[PDB]
Protein backbone atom coordinates (compact mmCIF):
# COMPACT_ATOMS: atom_id res chain seq x y z
CA UNK A 1 0.00 0.00 0.00
CA UNK A 2 1.15 3.45 -1.13
CA UNK A 3 -0.06 6.56 0.71
CA UNK A 4 -2.09 4.41 3.14
CA UNK A 5 -2.26 4.23 6.94
CA UNK A 6 -1.78 1.72 9.68
CA UNK A 7 -4.87 -0.48 10.13
CA UNK A 8 -6.64 -0.14 13.51
CA UNK A 9 -6.79 -3.28 15.65
CA UNK A 10 -9.57 -5.61 14.43
CA UNK A 11 -10.21 -3.29 11.46
CA UNK A 12 -9.88 -6.11 8.83
CA UNK A 13 -10.48 -9.38 10.61
CA UNK A 14 -10.79 -11.33 7.37
CA UNK A 15 -7.24 -10.29 6.29
CA UNK A 16 -5.10 -13.38 5.77
CA UNK A 17 -1.30 -13.61 5.18
CA UNK A 18 -0.04 -16.10 2.57
CA UNK A 19 3.22 -17.29 4.04
CA UNK A 20 6.18 -19.14 2.66
CA UNK A 21 7.33 -21.99 4.94
CA UNK A 22 10.84 -21.88 3.47
CA UNK A 23 12.40 -19.54 2.74
CA UNK A 24 9.91 -18.31 5.33
CA UNK A 25 8.54 -15.29 3.44
CA UNK A 26 5.43 -13.20 2.83
CA UNK A 27 3.96 -14.25 -0.50
CA UNK A 28 0.59 -12.35 -0.70
CA UNK A 29 -2.56 -11.23 1.11
CA UNK A 30 -5.75 -13.33 1.04
CA UNK A 31 -9.09 -13.28 2.77
CA UNK A 32 -11.22 -15.42 5.02
CA UNK A 33 -14.72 -16.19 3.64
CA UNK A 34 -15.66 -18.88 6.23
CA UNK A 35 -13.91 -21.03 8.83
CA UNK A 36 -12.46 -23.36 6.11
CA UNK A 37 -12.12 -21.14 2.97
CA UNK A 38 -9.61 -18.55 1.91
CA UNK A 39 -9.79 -16.33 -1.23
CA UNK A 40 -6.75 -15.11 -3.03
CA UNK A 41 -5.44 -14.10 -6.51
CA UNK A 42 -4.46 -17.21 -8.60
CA UNK A 43 -1.14 -15.59 -9.50
CA UNK A 44 0.04 -15.83 -5.90
CA UNK A 45 0.19 -19.66 -6.44
CA UNK A 46 0.82 -20.14 -10.12
CA UNK A 47 2.81 -17.85 -12.45
CA UNK A 48 4.98 -19.76 -14.99
CA UNK A 49 6.76 -16.81 -16.50
CA UNK A 50 8.35 -16.24 -13.04
CA UNK A 51 8.65 -19.96 -12.41
CA UNK A 52 6.09 -19.74 -9.58
CA UNK A 53 3.89 -22.78 -8.94
CA UNK A 54 3.22 -23.34 -5.19
CA UNK A 55 1.68 -26.47 -3.62
CA UNK A 56 -0.53 -27.00 -0.59
CA UNK A 57 2.80 -28.04 0.86
CA UNK A 58 4.91 -25.03 0.25
CA UNK A 59 2.38 -23.04 2.23
CA UNK A 60 1.08 -21.49 5.37
CA UNK A 61 -1.85 -19.21 6.21
CA UNK A 62 -1.57 -16.67 9.01
CA UNK A 63 -4.87 -15.25 10.34
CA UNK A 64 -5.49 -12.44 12.90
CA UNK A 65 -2.24 -10.61 12.21
CA UNK A 66 -1.44 -6.94 12.63
CA UNK A 67 2.38 -6.95 12.69
CA UNK A 68 3.89 -8.06 9.38
CA UNK A 69 6.92 -9.80 10.91
CA UNK A 70 6.39 -10.67 14.62
CA UNK A 71 4.72 -13.99 15.61
CA UNK A 72 1.52 -12.74 17.28
CA UNK A 73 1.73 -14.91 20.25
CA UNK A 74 -1.86 -15.32 21.45
CA UNK A 75 -3.77 -13.59 18.57
CA UNK A 76 -2.81 -15.11 15.19
CA UNK A 77 -3.71 -18.65 14.01
CA UNK A 78 -1.53 -20.40 11.40
CA UNK A 79 -3.10 -23.06 9.24
CA UNK A 80 -2.34 -25.68 6.64
CA UNK A 81 -4.05 -26.00 3.38
CA UNK A 82 -5.79 -29.17 2.58
CA UNK A 83 -6.31 -28.05 -1.02
CA UNK A 84 -5.76 -25.45 -3.68
CA UNK A 85 -8.23 -24.64 -6.47
CA UNK A 86 -7.49 -22.22 -9.30
CA UNK A 87 -9.93 -20.84 -11.87
CA UNK A 88 -9.64 -23.26 -14.79
CA UNK A 89 -9.64 -20.34 -17.28
CA UNK A 90 -7.28 -18.09 -15.33
CA UNK A 91 -5.15 -16.42 -18.06
CA UNK A 92 -1.56 -16.15 -16.83
CA UNK A 93 -0.37 -16.07 -20.43
CA UNK A 94 -1.70 -12.59 -21.10
CA UNK A 95 -3.59 -10.42 -18.68
CA UNK A 96 -4.27 -12.24 -15.37
CA UNK A 97 -7.84 -12.63 -16.63
CA UNK A 98 -9.72 -14.44 -13.83
CA UNK A 99 -6.97 -13.91 -11.23
CA UNK A 100 -8.70 -16.00 -8.59
CA UNK A 101 -8.11 -19.01 -6.38
CA UNK A 102 -9.60 -20.73 -3.37
CA UNK A 103 -7.81 -22.43 -0.50
CA UNK A 104 -9.46 -24.92 1.79
CA UNK A 105 -7.86 -25.06 5.22
CA UNK A 106 -6.87 -28.46 6.66
CA UNK A 107 -9.00 -27.71 9.75
CA UNK A 108 -11.66 -25.11 10.58
CA UNK A 109 -10.53 -21.93 12.26
CA UNK A 110 -12.25 -20.31 15.20
CA UNK A 111 -13.58 -16.81 15.08
CA UNK A 112 -12.35 -14.36 17.72
CA UNK A 113 -12.17 -10.64 18.00
CA UNK A 114 -9.29 -10.61 15.48
CA UNK A 115 -10.56 -13.25 13.03
CA UNK A 116 -13.91 -12.85 11.23
CA UNK A 117 -15.03 -13.75 7.70
CA UNK A 118 -16.05 -11.16 5.07
CA UNK A 119 -19.29 -11.67 3.03
CA UNK A 120 -19.48 -12.32 -0.72
CA UNK A 121 -21.79 -9.98 -2.60
CA UNK A 122 -25.09 -11.04 -4.12
CA UNK A 123 -26.28 -9.70 -7.51
CA UNK A 124 -28.26 -6.87 -5.96
CA UNK A 125 -25.44 -5.81 -3.65
CA UNK A 126 -22.90 -5.81 -6.55
CA UNK A 127 -25.25 -3.76 -8.69
CA UNK A 128 -25.78 -0.95 -6.24
CA UNK A 129 -22.24 -0.51 -4.92
CA UNK A 130 -20.07 -1.33 -7.86
CA UNK A 131 -20.28 2.26 -9.26
CA UNK A 132 -17.61 4.65 -10.55
CA UNK A 133 -17.03 7.17 -7.76
CA UNK A 134 -17.94 4.76 -4.88
CA UNK A 135 -15.13 4.14 -2.47
CA UNK A 136 -13.76 0.70 -1.59
CA UNK A 137 -11.04 -0.26 0.93
CA UNK A 138 -7.80 -2.16 0.27
CA UNK A 139 -5.44 -3.68 2.84
CA UNK A 140 -1.96 -5.17 2.70
CA UNK A 141 1.56 -5.63 3.97
CA UNK A 142 3.01 -4.82 0.51
CA UNK A 143 5.29 -2.17 -0.85
CA UNK A 144 4.94 1.25 0.67
CA UNK A 145 6.85 2.60 -2.31
CA UNK A 146 6.87 1.69 -5.99
CA UNK A 147 10.61 1.54 -5.44
CA UNK A 148 12.30 4.00 -3.03
CA UNK A 149 9.81 0.17 2.47
CA UNK A 150 7.83 -2.70 4.01
CA UNK A 151 5.40 -1.65 6.71
CA UNK A 152 5.61 -2.82 10.34
CA UNK A 153 1.83 -3.07 10.45
CA UNK A 154 -1.09 -3.72 8.12
CA UNK A 155 -1.73 -0.66 5.91
CA UNK A 156 -5.06 0.64 4.62
CA UNK A 157 -6.36 2.81 1.80
CA UNK A 158 -9.88 3.88 0.59
CA UNK A 159 -10.03 4.24 -3.26
CA UNK A 160 -12.83 5.19 -5.63
CA UNK A 161 -14.06 2.79 -8.35
CA UNK A 162 -13.13 4.26 -11.88
CA UNK A 163 -15.39 4.01 -14.97
CA UNK A 164 -14.25 1.35 -17.45
CA UNK A 165 -13.33 3.71 -20.34
CA UNK A 166 -10.79 5.53 -18.18
CA UNK A 167 -9.59 2.09 -16.97
CA UNK A 168 -9.09 0.92 -20.58
CA UNK A 169 -7.27 4.11 -21.75
CA UNK A 170 -4.70 4.01 -18.98
CA UNK A 171 -2.90 0.89 -20.30
CA UNK A 172 -1.97 -1.14 -23.42
CA UNK A 173 -2.99 -4.32 -21.62
CA UNK A 174 -6.36 -5.83 -22.43
CA UNK A 175 -8.98 -5.30 -19.66
CA UNK A 176 -11.98 -7.79 -19.43
CA UNK A 177 -15.35 -7.84 -17.65
CA UNK A 178 -13.69 -9.80 -14.80
CA UNK A 179 -11.57 -6.73 -13.86
CA UNK A 180 -12.34 -3.24 -12.47
CA UNK A 181 -9.73 -0.50 -11.75
CA UNK A 182 -9.62 1.94 -8.91
CA UNK A 183 -7.69 5.05 -7.71
CA UNK A 184 -7.84 8.82 -7.95
CA UNK A 185 -7.58 10.83 -11.22
CA UNK A 186 -4.41 13.07 -11.27
CA UNK A 187 -6.61 16.13 -11.15
CA UNK A 188 -8.47 14.87 -8.05
CA UNK A 189 -5.25 15.44 -6.12
CA UNK A 190 -5.68 12.63 -3.52
CA UNK A 191 -3.42 9.51 -4.08
CA UNK A 192 -2.86 5.89 -3.01
CA UNK A 193 -2.66 2.37 -4.47
CA UNK A 194 -1.96 -1.26 -3.61
CA UNK A 195 1.54 -2.32 -4.72
CA UNK A 196 3.59 -5.45 -5.20
CA UNK A 197 3.20 -7.81 -2.25
CA UNK A 198 -0.38 -6.55 -1.84
CA UNK A 199 -1.85 -9.17 -4.25
CA UNK A 200 -4.58 -11.56 -3.15
CA UNK A 201 -5.73 -9.03 -0.61
CA UNK A 202 -9.38 -7.87 -0.52
CA UNK A 203 -11.01 -4.71 -2.02
CA UNK A 204 -13.99 -4.32 0.35
CA UNK A 205 -17.09 -2.13 0.60
CA UNK A 206 -19.49 -1.63 3.58
CA UNK A 207 -23.15 -1.95 2.45
CA UNK A 208 -25.20 1.13 3.50
CA UNK A 209 -28.34 -1.17 3.46
CA UNK A 210 -27.38 -3.75 6.08
CA UNK A 211 -24.00 -2.33 7.20
CA UNK A 212 -22.02 -5.49 6.48
CA UNK A 213 -18.64 -5.51 4.73
CA UNK A 214 -18.55 -7.25 1.38
CA UNK A 215 -15.57 -8.28 -0.68
CA UNK A 216 -15.94 -6.78 -4.18
CA UNK A 217 -12.45 -7.27 -5.61
CA UNK A 218 -9.11 -9.00 -5.22
CA UNK A 219 -5.80 -7.07 -5.62
CA UNK A 220 -4.41 -8.21 -8.99
CA UNK A 221 -2.07 -6.01 -11.08
CA UNK A 222 -0.92 -2.51 -11.95
CA UNK A 223 1.98 -0.62 -13.60
CA UNK A 224 4.24 1.00 -11.08
CA UNK A 225 2.37 2.04 -7.82
CA UNK A 226 0.63 5.43 -7.28
CA UNK A 227 1.60 7.03 -10.66
CA UNK A 228 -0.54 9.76 -12.23
CA UNK A 229 -3.02 8.58 -14.82
CA UNK A 230 -2.64 4.93 -13.75
CA UNK A 231 -5.01 2.62 -11.83
CA UNK A 232 -4.99 -0.47 -9.69
CA UNK A 233 -6.78 -3.49 -11.27
CA UNK A 234 -8.82 -5.98 -9.23
CA UNK A 235 -10.42 -9.32 -9.89
CA UNK A 236 -14.20 -8.86 -10.20
CA UNK A 237 -15.45 -11.19 -7.40
CA UNK A 238 -19.18 -10.94 -8.13
CA UNK A 239 -18.36 -11.98 -11.66
CA UNK A 240 -16.55 -15.17 -10.52
CA UNK A 241 -19.13 -15.98 -7.80
CA UNK A 242 -20.56 -18.92 -9.65
CA UNK A 243 -17.14 -20.52 -9.82
CA UNK A 244 -16.83 -19.95 -6.06
CA UNK A 245 -20.26 -21.34 -5.18
CA UNK A 246 -19.31 -24.32 -7.31
CA UNK A 247 -16.04 -25.45 -5.64
CA UNK A 248 -17.44 -24.92 -2.14
CA UNK A 249 -20.57 -26.90 -2.90
CA UNK A 250 -18.46 -29.55 -4.69
CA UNK A 251 -15.74 -30.22 -2.05
CA UNK A 252 -16.05 -28.14 1.10
CA UNK A 253 -17.16 -26.71 4.41
CA UNK B 1 -23.36 -13.57 0.00
CA UNK B 2 -20.54 -14.64 2.32
CA UNK B 3 -20.61 -16.63 5.58
CA UNK B 4 -23.60 -15.76 7.95
CA UNK B 5 -22.33 -13.36 10.59
CA UNK B 6 -20.10 -12.35 7.69
CA UNK B 7 -18.83 -8.82 7.53
CA UNK B 8 -19.85 -7.75 11.10
CA UNK B 9 -16.64 -6.90 12.97
CA UNK B 10 -16.45 -7.99 16.66
CA UNK B 11 -14.63 -4.73 17.64
CA UNK B 12 -16.69 -2.31 15.43
CA UNK B 13 -20.19 -3.15 14.05
CA UNK B 14 -20.80 -5.63 16.90
CA UNK B 15 -20.24 -2.98 19.62
CA UNK B 16 -21.58 -0.17 17.46
CA UNK B 17 -18.14 1.47 17.08
CA UNK B 18 -17.07 2.99 13.71
CA UNK B 19 -13.48 2.89 12.39
CA UNK B 20 -11.71 6.16 11.73
CA UNK B 21 -12.29 6.25 7.93
CA UNK B 22 -15.36 4.13 7.28
CA UNK B 23 -17.48 7.38 7.10
CA UNK B 24 -15.55 8.33 3.85
CA UNK B 25 -16.82 5.14 2.19
CA UNK B 26 -20.43 5.85 3.30
CA UNK B 27 -20.50 9.47 2.05
CA UNK B 28 -19.33 8.29 -1.38
CA UNK B 29 -22.37 5.97 -1.64
CA UNK B 30 -23.73 9.46 -1.83
CA UNK B 31 -23.92 9.28 1.92
CA UNK B 32 -25.10 5.98 3.46
CA UNK B 33 -28.18 4.63 5.22
CA UNK C 1 13.29 -9.56 9.24
CA UNK C 2 10.64 -12.16 9.95
CA UNK C 3 10.46 -13.33 13.55
CA UNK C 4 10.62 -17.01 14.48
CA UNK C 5 7.46 -19.02 14.01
Amino acid sequence: IVEGSDAEIGMSPWQVMLFRKSPQELLCGASLISDRWVLTAAHCLLYPPWDKNFTENDLLVRIGKHSRTRYERNIEKISMLEKIYIHPRYNWRENLDRDIALMKLKKPVAFSDYIHPVCLPDRETAASLLQAGYKGRVTGWGNLKETWGQPSVLQVVNLPIVERPVCKDSTRIRITDNMFCAGYKPDEGKRGDACEGDSGGPFVMKSPFNNRWYQMGIVSWGEGCDRDGKYGFYTHVFRLKKWIQKVIDQFGE
Amino acid sequence: SGEADCGLRPLFEKKSLEDKTERELLESYIDGR
Amino acid sequence: DFEEI
